[PDB]
């Protein structure tokens, strides 16, 4: 009967605030674990779906059924061990008023993971040790290229300048560490941890730790794939996040992707009959556009949100509804290291295959510009620095212009191609 | 070879030069491009630097583009390269062409409207002085980038639908008056009142449509912005107490925006289409990059119907912007925006087409004038213009960046009878602000009237 949204996430709220808009004269109910009257909180966590007898039950064993459902129950962090008191991964608000706590009273630090949590918390942390160690050969292997990386990490050596945490929790918390030594940091390549021994298991083994990396009895230590092993106060594992499918799957058949989300059609359909998901959970399916892929983030879930609330009214109403533009084509613009990152299109040439070229035009601790062209015709670009000519970018990879005849000046520093395109 | 290309130039007075019929294969009309000093030997080096590389691809010389332009069907009157003159795709920036739409053999060419369409400056005028302000300055940035959404992926905050987009797309600056983000005053002081009438929505492809929704309300990346500025010099004391800046240090903000991406495809779509006519109608042209379209022709009157559609959605992002700027400053100054005198100054755009009445060889006749990077600048009494400037003359708005000064001027004339009333937009992205003022203003094109320092950029 009512319309019923699972999560309190960016998705789930912006999915029950555009149904709303939608429906004045109809009840959203978002249940989860004002500006619209019409949208009623729950404050539980569902624990089944029952997709042969519509309904859901909470942990407060209420029962409802939904007419449209739209699942946006997020992600777990994925963990190197789960159950290790040692070890954290950032999810929710208290969980980072829990990293601020050990944080403020420890030294010797270890970040597990390449991707974006990690990229923050790097640069954010200050007067710990970071020990970093990664399954790949450069930082930032998600978001970034090789060329990327040594950008970013040459600015790695200079001093610093319940729903789920979005863009930017580090401003709302201060992560100061006991030892006030500023940008102290370490990273091991292609590194993963063998195993995790607590001190007593260290002590029995009689297993020496290595000397703290440069140019004490530790309450835990990490022993990597190489002959290296380190101790710590707490290790954070970034280790990805996994989407939770798991309260949800048993008892009814879900098509899951090799990301383990919930398949979604065009329409944001699920496989199983009138419901609908969208942001981490869900995994895009439909034949995607040749300079769009899905990469869980807020700007993402939130379109997702919109374009599911969107396909639920198309439903109700009999009507058909086309794409939106925003999976036409990808952009994230956001923030590492202080320096603006905005990746267009294929940005590290993902799915061009055999086929592609790279055009590179930089300034050491300026700006860095990279284009991606498989014919001539660009399908991304990497942008990075102040350089304010992202539109531009946006564009030509929108229309497909054959730009081989502008030939490698496309990126020379004296033609203003903002205006020139503008 | 460079020596063999001067043969072509030669100068006409202090601040103007002349390229001579047979710079380019075809030539319809001579090129003339107004200069500086300072600024001809750059507008110089170009040529120079395009000479010495052998069978040079792409970025061609400003100067060769003026002339590419003179070579096309219809050209009525000199091919002008204003102060900003710079590199842009089919049409050099800053120039003015003019064509006859009662000549038979015409173009419209989107390179001589820009790939944005309507991309302007509102300046808005603030009773506080810079005192007032500058112990809050940091308060009214976060609160303006709060109110205003900014760069690229950026959706917002106003609700839109389809229904009220395509009324917006015929309606311009009408709809935002009606809707209540807009007051009477801002459409008087508005560019021909912010109105296009020959935009038909229903010529604005469907891509188009769907980039512009949730564009609205955004200035987007690269030179769209919007600046706190304060008023250093006064010029023209009777036109500052015409346009209500009576004394320096007086709060102005300017809004630089234009259509986003509606503009983009709009323009592109043209350019496909063009590229199939020139074959068929014979319209021949030196770069492939300069599509053309007899006026009569249907993909002629399809572009003109689009660039005045992207002109009404840009009119109405320019005052939503606007009247999201007055929410911010009546938050952060505790008071009601109008208390506050936040009206507006002008109105006006660097890259549309329009048709005009101009006297040419002494004779009145309606030409389309393509301006990119060029403002209008119609004379003290012409009759189109606000009453509250009929006297001193239509403001122009020219816009800076990196902190650069900004100055508002106003028409002359001179200008009419030279330019048609073509003024510059801004510096490039080597040639200052002040340069390319300066000579406007020593041409008799534009007579300086403010001088304003920003204080404050909300980009993106
Ligand atoms: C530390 C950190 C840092 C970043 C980011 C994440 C994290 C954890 N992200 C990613 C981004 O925050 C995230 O991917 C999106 O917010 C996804 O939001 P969802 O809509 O999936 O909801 P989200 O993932 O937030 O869903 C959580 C909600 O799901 C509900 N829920 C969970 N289990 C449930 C159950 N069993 N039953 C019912 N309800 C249940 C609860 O209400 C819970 O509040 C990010 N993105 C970005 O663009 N820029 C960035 O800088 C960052 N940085
Ligand atoms: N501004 C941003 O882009 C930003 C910042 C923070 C978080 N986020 C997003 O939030 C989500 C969570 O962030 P995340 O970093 O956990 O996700 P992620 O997918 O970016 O992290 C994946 C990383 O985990 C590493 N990894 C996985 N298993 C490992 C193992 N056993 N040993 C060593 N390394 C292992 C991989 O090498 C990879 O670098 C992601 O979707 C991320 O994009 C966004
Ligand atoms: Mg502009
Ligand atoms: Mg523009």
């Amino acid at each position: 009967g009512k319309f019923v949204v699972v999560g309190g996430g960016i998705a789930g709220v912006t999915c029950a605030e555009q149904l709303a808009t939608h429906f004045p004269s109809e009840d959203i109910l978002l249940v989860t674990a004002k500006r619209f009257p019409n949208i009623k909180v729950i404050e539980s966590g569902v624990k089944q779906l029952k997709s042969e007898e519509h309904c859901i039950v909470t942990e407060d064993g209420n029962q409802h059924v939904y007419k449209k459902l739209c699942l946006c129950a997020g992600a777990k962090p994925k963990l190197i061990c789960e159950g290790n008191p040692y070890v954290l991964g950032i999810r929710d608000t208290d969980s980072a008023q829990e990293f601020q706590k050990q944080l403020t009273k420890a030294k010797r630090i270890m970040i597990i993971g390449n991707g974006g949590i990690a990229l923050e918390l790097v640069y954010e942390i200050e007067g710990c040790e970071v020990i970093w160690a990664i399954k790949d050969k450069a930082i930032g292997n998600t978001f970034f290229d090789a060329g990327a990386a040594e950008f970013l990490t040459s600015k790695l050596i200079a001093e610093k300048s319940g729903s789920a945490l979005g863009p930017d929790w580090h401003e709302g918390l201060n992560l100061k560490g006991t030892k006030e030594f500023s940008h102290k940091i370490h990273l091991e390549t292609m590194c993963e941890v063998k195993k995790i021994y607590l001190q007593d298991e260290f002590r029995i083994l009689k297993k020496k730790s290595f000397t703290f990396p440069r140019d004490e009895m530790w309450p835990v230590y990490v022993e990597l794939t190489n002959e290296k092993i380190y101790g710590c106060d707490f290790i954070v594992s970034a280790t990805g996040v996994t989407p939770n499918v798991e309260p949800f799957l048993h008892g009814n058949s879900f098509d899951l992707g090799e990301d383990g989300g919930l398949k979604v059609d065009d329409h944001m359909h699920t496989s199983l009959p009138d419901i609908y998901a969208a942001g981490d959970i869900c995994t895009t399916s439909w034949q995607l556009s040749p300079v769009w892929q899905q990469m869980r983030l807020w700007t993402q879930a939130r379109q997702m949100g919109w374009y599911a609330a969107k396909c639920m009214a198309a439903a109700s109403s009999g009507d058909s509804i086309d794409m939106d533009f925003s999976f036409e084509l990808f952009a994230h613009v956001t923030k590492f290291f202080n320096y603006k990152v905005v990746l267009l299109g294929k940005y590290n040439a993902q799915g061009l295959g055999s086929d592609h070229e790279l055009m590179l035009r930089c300034t050491k601790g300026r700006e860095y510009i990279k284009v991606v062209m498989q014919n001539g015709r660009m399908m991304g670009a990497v942008l990075i620095g102040e350089t304010d000519l992202e539109e531009t970018f946006e564009n030509l990879i929108l229309n497909q212009m054959n730009l081989s005849s502008y030939g490698e000046d496309l990126l020379d520093p004296n033609i203003d191609i903002e205006d020139y395109f503008d | 070879s460079y020596n063999d290309e001067l043969q072509f130039l030669e100068k006409i007075n202090k601040n103007c030069w002349r390229i001579k019929k047979g710079f380019v294969p075809n030539m319809q009309v001579e090129g003339v491009f107004y200069v500086n000093d300072a600024l001809e030997k750059l507008m110089f080096e170009e040529l120079r630097n395009a000479c010495r590389g052998g069978g040079v691809g792409g970025f061609l010389p400003a100067m060769k583009q003026i002339g590419n332009v003179a070579a096309l069907p219809g050209i009525v009157h000199r091919s002008i390269g204003l102060p900003d003159v710079h590199s842009g795709y089919g049409f050099a920036i800053g120039n003015m062409a003019a064509f006859d739409m009662n000549d038979p053999e015409a173009v419209v060419s989107p390179g001589g409207v820009g790939f944005d369409i309507n991309c302007g400056v509102r300046l808005l005028r603030t009773n506080l002085d810079e005192s007032d302000v500058q112990p809050v300055k940091e308060q009214l940035a976060q609160a303006m980038f709060d109110h205003i959404p900014v760069g690229v992926g950026s959706k917002g905050v106003i609700p839109m639908n389809a229904k009220d987009l395509e009324e917006a797309l015929e309606m311009g600056v009408d709809w935002s008056l009606r809707e209540g983000y807009a007051w009477a005053e801002d459409k008087e002081h508005c560019e021909e009142y912010g109105r296009m009438l020959q935009a038909d929505p229903n010529k604005v492809s469907a891509r188009a449509k769907k980039r512009g929704l949730p564009q609205l309300g955004t200035l987007g990346a690269g030179n769209h912005y919007a600046e706190i500025q304060v008023v250093d010099e006064i010029f023209n004391e009777y036109a500052a107490k015409k346009m209500g800046i009576d004394h320096k240090g007086q709060v102005c903000v300017m809004i630089h925006s234009g259509s986003r991406g509606l503009g983009h495809q709009v323009a592109t779509d043209a350019l496909v289409a063009m590229e199939k006519a020139m074959k068929r109608d014979k319209i021949i042209v030196n770069d492939r990059q300069l599509a053309c379209a007899r006026i009569a022709s249907p993909e002629g009157q399809d572009y003109l119907k689009g660039m005045a559609a992207a002109g009404n959605y840009a009119w109405v992002n320019r005052s939503s912007m606007t009247f999201l700027t007055r929410q911010a400053f009546a938050k952060v100054f505790n008071t009601t925006p109008d208390d506050l005198d936040l009206h507006v100054i002008y109105d006006v755009s660097h890259n549309i087409a329009k048709v005009e009445q101009h006297v040419v060889d002494g004779k009145e006749r309606t030409l389309l004038v393509h301006r990119k990077g060029s403002t209008r600048a119609f004379p003290p009494h012409h009759p189109l213009i606000a009453v509250d400037y009929q006297l001193t003359g239509q403001p122009v708005l020219i816009g800076g960046t990196m902190g650069t000064c900004s100055y508002v001027l106003t028409g002359t004339e001179q200008g009419m009878t030279e330019t048609f009333g073509t003024t510059c937009h801004g510096a490039g992205r080597y040639k200052n602000v002040t340069d390319v003022v300066n000579t406007c203003h020593d041409a008799g094109i534009s007579k300086k009237a403010i001088k304003l320092r920003p204080i404050a950029v909300i980009k993106g």
